[PDB]
């Protein structure tokens, strides 16, 4: 039932920066009682590469980064706006890729009591991907 | 002279306190077991009057503690016994 | 200037300081008593979401304690273990001689994180945190306590666990812990008995996480 | 670090024949931290399997994972025409995440 | 009965001591602000007599402290109140 | 009213207690040297009676300590002085 | 409910609580005295093998102390340094203000290991461990103490070293240390003076280990 | 045997112990007061060079404290941070509850090194170091204090920094710190006001070190 | 005057285990006030190899092992029965050897006072050796 | 570790001639921790010498040890027919024990 | 205005020892309120080599040594005698050199207030140098 | 350690021509810790410059230092006959001191 859609891409020059966003719905809010969220990129012709993920606040709200983006990319969230952001600095043309947001979520079992969702350490929901082009 | 002005009052008290070889620390009970227990009801308005008293004595007690330097005060009642005597036989 | 109650065969009176009552005989020091009463007896809300809004942090003011000789059984005691977002502790370790309150029915243990602005957590209404036989102006880490007040006069558990986020601020959230991976969103309309009933039906029926993810339940609004 | 390498780079089998693809990790890992993904052009990868042997939902029974230590495999009991996708490994490592390079399955 | 034998005396005292929501530790003042203040002059020789008294009581106080084991003594004046009463009504 | 029922009794006591610049902590004696000393004999049965008293007071003292929360109690005798006065002039 | 002795020009009486004696004048608080007496004055055995059987370990009970104003010289004081088999400590460090008993004739210092079942070592007969001017319900590590009792009333060293094994249990063994490599098997029939005499003849005559091995002596049974 | 002053409508008398004064009424314990007075009120020199000669170190004697209910404002308070030549500390950390003296005009903070012969620094004349509302026989590290004495009776800052060398001995030297690299030789003839005036003219005029070396000033002898 | 004699040997299959024993006399008891005891083995044609030793209780009662037997052999004692034991697990045919018990003891000087023994950090007393054969 | 190596592997001397055997340790060791043992077929090794230079009892004066650091020697002032045994070094190392390989003495 | 002059040199045999001295004036005393002092040596035909320096007492009174003289040379001072000393032990013929004392001092700005000096972490004042010959 | 090496070993220039001498340190150092010295036979070295760029007093303006990191230079805007001395680098390192080997300047 969970969906997230990427935006904020397009053409940026190397040496610059940009911030991508991914706004979703279908969950229970993405800040608390929710899966953390990651960015993954895939350059055309290449497999997916992990960028990093922001943990939910109940799990501490920290960001775990992939080695290739350390000290350049920042993963952060707009709490209660259900929006994930990626700040990419020090851009190089090697960063041209399709950038995806990804979520470890989905609905769980119900009971006469109430409703439930699961928050995972892997991805069930992928966005569409926003293409980011870095070029001269 | 006590007017209970609280939104509500639990009219009764369920209380605890601390009153052969049993007396020897080595053979006696562990700390969780050194307490006694029982109930009291609101005989003649006493319990609700008492709850209001504790609510009123709080301000005086906090100002007292602000002024002193003891980390732990065990002497409030000993001072009261002394003042009682000085007021009658000073 | 601390008032004493006097118990008569009439009612409870408050002793004066200007008026000497010749018949108010005191035969020994064993007739003087320090009594710790709980705030719950006055109808204060006891659910975790409302309770924590009565507490807050401050610096520049040292903690102090006083003793009890007797006191009430509590229906609701609290036990906090709160850390800062950087992993450091918010509350001080309890010093020697401080032990938890001996007679609690339900203990609400809250573990979590949040901003902790001061050095110590103090009660905002000036009430005391009640430890075994000592009232304190502050909360000690990991120690079970009741909220209350102390009277002076002349005489003649089930452990419920919660997680917390943003503990020291105004807008905070709580979860009821069923298992390591199983939680229920907490609301102010839930009583301790309600939570125990939910823990039995969920746990007994197996409606718990099986995968490594966290399963978060939301109570039907009705 | 803990790095995933797939082999063979390309699988070649007629539809209806059995297919297997393996990954070797540079570091030993518990079963609960493994997954494989299925990708077709124009689509984000589908989860398929997680926790080494637990199927993702919406996935046919013909897909089954196994393995331990450093060696994990995805077996498709009968590979259907619709299953000739690029497959990837993934591991959680209890913190950093790693993806495999991508293996193509062809008729 | 006090003869001030000091080289000199400051004849006056500039002193400090500790006497709605203000009473609540949470809202009240920080420790540096809990003190009051004022001045007293040498009315009828009182201040210089007092300085000499403090100079004479020092020997007794140090011997007292040598003998006791309390790390901090807060009880000297309570003992005085008790002896006062015992001497009159023993 | 004290009957010594011990297997044996040392009839005498060898005891110690704590009673110009000597008063100044800087120049005075080290802790091992602040004690006095002497002997007492069993005059009129006093020493063996005293040993039996200490043997009987032990139970009351241990129960007392179980009930209190002070880590160190220095106030037993001050309480006794107060009760003495309250019983006579209450 | 703690009794007071009263010293008269007749004998020692025990003060009542129900009977007021009008002639039992108390003129000041300086007439009240706390006195620490030793157990050895009642004939209790003082050899190390028998002494340690009066002590044992327990948990769940906190330690507490009271003061003395005066007390006895001890012939036999003890000082323990006992470790668990894994090298950790059995006894707590003494807190500030606790100092050893000031007037001991022989100090029996026992170092060694054994099982230590509880948190603290307590006296089994309810006697107190006497430290400088403080009686305690427990033994502190490395501090010299006497065993004894405390009376309240109205008034008008040579250091002998031992090694121990199995210290906290019923079946234990001890050695008297003459030198780092020289020991004598200990028996309950030995007095402190006996041990000193053995230390002089053995040490003076050179009947001590010369090699790196331990020389263990056994007293002739007669 | 500690004397009490008695305040009358005549003068201040010293209460006896042998003579009972029937008219010396005590109505409550609130009429009893502990007062901390400063030594500076008796004309003792307060400059750092002379002050430190009244202090010294000793071992074998424990520290002790007493409380105040009221006391004087000090013109001159001191704060020491003294280390041994090997970098270790000379003074103990202050224990919980000890806070600096609340009302000081000038604080003389002395940092430096020197031999520290004992365990604690004690006052040589037997005066007490005055901390917030506690007099002490010893100096605590890093805590501001006044020197003084305590009376008992019946009732009816600018921070000046110095460096020190050889702090605990007889022949020592001091410098007044203007900046990290700027110092003035200290003399006993300088008053706190003098030092502040020198700090303003030197600092304001820029007569301070610019290079990485230390600039040491010497006051004209006249 | 001290003697100790080995037993519990003979043929065992590799992959199995056995426990050897050595019972002695002539000492003052082997548990307290006594030397600790070691095992040493010597395969025919080879020199002696240290296995390990159990300390006396007065010295802590621990066992110090030789590297070649770590995690396979255990040296222990039956207190007050004057008997030393060696538990050899995970047997390999390389373990065929004569297994000896050895003691750092012997009598010391006497005095009109009493009797005495020395307990050493080297061996004075060797047993006879029990042959242990490990084979298929 | 601290390991003992003997040299020469075999000594050859007529009875009545002097004989010496040395051991070199891989690590320096104090004198008090050294020993040599004498073995004949059918017998457990005899102690001979301990503590580098202290004789074991029951041992003739012709046997004398010496050494320091890593280099220790056993000297037999006159080797008798009864002394043509296999000799071993031993060291205590204040905890682990080490034996030498065994040196044969022949006529 | 500061001057320091070296002495105590001349011929010493290798395997022996000697103590050099350097006494100065023109400063404010060399123990307190003063620069620490160093020794530097220069063999004929070679550049200067740092030996070590004694800090002033206000700076702790310790000695910082150059690696080539560690455990052989000691730098110390005769407090209030304005004299620097160098104790050279375990002499080798390689130690033949001219030995200089050196000071980080000199006068600073004055004011109507008083006089002033600077104490540096580098050298402004060099002595003349005393030749020390080590030979057989 | 932090070691100074000068280059060129010898400078050769007519008086009135500009001259530069550089030092390379084995370790990076802040400007405030550097100095150069001027030596003639029979004299102890003169300070010249300290703190990389701060002139010592008694020194002509033609002498000016510069540099950062590991690379420092002394520039003489016009080298006079009286300036044909041996020059050395020096560094303080916030504790150990190091001197350069000595560079000769010749006409
Ligand atoms: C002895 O007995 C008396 C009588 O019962 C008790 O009196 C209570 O006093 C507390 C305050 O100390 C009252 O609590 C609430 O105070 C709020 C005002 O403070 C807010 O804003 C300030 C900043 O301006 C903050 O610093 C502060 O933290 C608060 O955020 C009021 O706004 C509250 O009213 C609102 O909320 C309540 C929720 O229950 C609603 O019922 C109200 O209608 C309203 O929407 C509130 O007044 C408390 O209400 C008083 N009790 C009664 C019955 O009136 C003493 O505290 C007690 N002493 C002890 C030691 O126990
Ligand atoms: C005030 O004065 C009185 C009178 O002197 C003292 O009374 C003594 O009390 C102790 C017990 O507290 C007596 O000591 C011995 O008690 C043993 C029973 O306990 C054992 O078994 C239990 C388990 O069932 C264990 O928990 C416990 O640790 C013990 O192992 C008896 O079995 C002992 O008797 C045997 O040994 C003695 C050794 O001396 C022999 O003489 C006996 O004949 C017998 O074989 C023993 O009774 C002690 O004996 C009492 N004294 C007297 C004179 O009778 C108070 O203790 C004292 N109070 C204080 C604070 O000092
Ligand atoms: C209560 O009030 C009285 C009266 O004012 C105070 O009395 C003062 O007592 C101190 C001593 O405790 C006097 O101080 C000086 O004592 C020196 C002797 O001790 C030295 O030598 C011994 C070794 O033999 C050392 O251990 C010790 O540390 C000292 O080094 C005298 O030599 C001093 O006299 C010289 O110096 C003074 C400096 O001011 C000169 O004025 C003198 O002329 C002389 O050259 C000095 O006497 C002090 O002087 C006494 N005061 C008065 C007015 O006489 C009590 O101390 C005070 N109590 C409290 C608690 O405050
Ligand atoms: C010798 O003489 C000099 C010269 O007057 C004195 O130096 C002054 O010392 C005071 C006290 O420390 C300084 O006052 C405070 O400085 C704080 C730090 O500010 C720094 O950063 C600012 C830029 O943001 C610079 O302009 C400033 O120079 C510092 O580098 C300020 O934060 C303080 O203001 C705040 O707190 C005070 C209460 O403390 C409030 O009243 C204010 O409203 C505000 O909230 C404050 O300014 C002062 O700045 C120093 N001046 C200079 C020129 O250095 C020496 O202390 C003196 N020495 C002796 C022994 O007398
Ligand atoms: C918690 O307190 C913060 C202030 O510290 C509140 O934030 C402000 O809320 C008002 C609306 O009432 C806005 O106009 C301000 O712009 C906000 N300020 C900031 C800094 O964000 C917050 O609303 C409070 N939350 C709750 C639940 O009471
Ligand atoms: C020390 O206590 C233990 C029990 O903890 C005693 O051991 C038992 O002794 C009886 C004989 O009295 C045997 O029948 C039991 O089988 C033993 N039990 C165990 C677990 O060993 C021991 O005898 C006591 N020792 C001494 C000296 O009193
Ligand atoms: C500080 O105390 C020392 C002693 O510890 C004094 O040193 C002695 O001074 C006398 C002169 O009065 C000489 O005759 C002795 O030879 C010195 N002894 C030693 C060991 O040096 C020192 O003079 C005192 N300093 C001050 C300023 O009082
Ligand atoms: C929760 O953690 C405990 C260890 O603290 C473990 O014993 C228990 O099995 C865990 N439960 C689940 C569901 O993982
Ligand atoms: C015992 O040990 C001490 C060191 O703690 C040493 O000084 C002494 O010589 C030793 N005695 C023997 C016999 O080894
Ligand atoms: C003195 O040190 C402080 C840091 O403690 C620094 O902020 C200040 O600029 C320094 N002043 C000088 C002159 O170096």
């Amino acid at each position: 039932e969970v969906q997230l859609v990427e935006s904020g891409g397009g053409l940026v020059k190397p040496g610059g920066s940009l911030r991508l966003s991914c706004t979703g719905s279908g969950g229970t809010g993405f800040t608390f009682k929710y899966a953390g969220m990651s960015w993954v990129r895939q350059a055309p012709g290449k497999g997916p590469e992990w960028i990093g993920r922001i943990k939910s606040r109940i799990d501490g709200g920290t960001t775990d980064y992939a080695a290739p983006v350390k000290d350049r990319f920042i993963v952060s969230r707009d709490d209660s706006r259900n929006t994930l952001y990626l700040q990419m600095n020090s851009l190089k043309t090697e960063d041209t890729a399709v950038y995806y947001c990804a979520t470890g979520s989905g609905k769980g079992p119900s009971a006469s009591f109430g409703e439930s969702y699961y928050y995972y350490d892997f991805i069930n929901v992928w966005g569409k991907g926003t293409t980011v082009t870095v070029s001269s | 002279v006590i007017v209970n002005a609280q939104p509500k009052c639990n009219p009764n008290l369920h209380y605890w306190t601390t009153q052969g070889l049993a007396w020897i620390p080595y053979f006696g009970p562990a700390a969780e077991g050194i307490y006694t227990e029982g109930l009291m009801h609101n005989q003649d308005g006493l319990i609700c009057g008492l709850r209001q008293l504790a609510n009123e004595t709080t301000q005086a007690l906090q100002l007292f503690l602000r002024a002193t330097t003891e980390l732990r005060t065990f002497s409030i009642l000993n001072r009261k016994a002394i003042d009682f005597l000085l007021q009658r036989w000073g | 200037s601390i008032p004493l109650g006097v118990i008569h065969n009439s009612t409870l009176q408050v002793s004066d300081v200007d008026k000497l009552v010749c018949r108010d005989k005191l035969s020994s020091t064993n007739q003087l008593r320090s009594v710790g009463l709980n705030l719950e007896g006055n109808g204060v809300a006891t659910d975790v979401p409302s309770v924590t809004k009565r507490w807050g942090f401050r610096s520049g003011v040292p903690p102090k304690v006083v003793n009890y000789e007797a006191g009430e059984w509590a229906e609701n005691c609290y036990n906090l273990e709160i850390k800062k977002p950087d992993g450091s502790e918010c509350l001080p370790a309890a010093p020697d001689g401080i032990r938890g309150f001996p007679r609690c029915r339900y203990v609400h243990k809250v573990s979590g994180t949040g901003p902790c602005a001061g050095d110590f957590a103090f009660h905002k209404e000036g009430a005391f945190f009640l430890y075994d036989r000592l009232a304190s102006t502050v909360i000690y880490r990991g120690t079970t306590f009741a909220e209350g007040v102390v009277a002076f006069l002349i005489l003649p558990s089930t452990t419920i666990r919660y997680q917390a986020t943003g503990f020291g601020t105004n807008e905070t959230e709580y979860l009821f812990e069923v298992d390591n991976l199983t939680y229920v969103q907490l609301e102010s309309r839930f009583t301790p008995q309600f939570l125990l009933q939910l823990n039995e039906t969920i746990y007994a029926s197996g409606k718990r996480s099986n995968t490594t993810g966290k399963l978060i339940w939301k109570v039907n609004p009705e | 670090e803990s790095v995933l390498t797939q082999s063979p780079g390309t699988l070649s089998l007629s539809p209806g024949e059995r297919a297997t693809l393996s990954c070797r990790a540079s570091q030993s890992i518990s079963r609960k931290y493994l997954a494989w993904y299925q990708q077709k052009p124009g689509q984000a990868p589908r989860l398929l399997i997680y926790g080494s042997s637990s199927r993702a939902t919406g996935i046919p029974d013909r897909f089954s994972g196994s393995g331990s230590g450093t060696d994990f495999t995805l077996t498709i009991s009968r590979l259907e025409p619709e299953d000739f996708a690029v497959y990837y490994c993934h591991q959680y490592e209890s913190s950093p995440w790693t993806f495999g390079q991508g293996t193509k399955v062809e008729i």
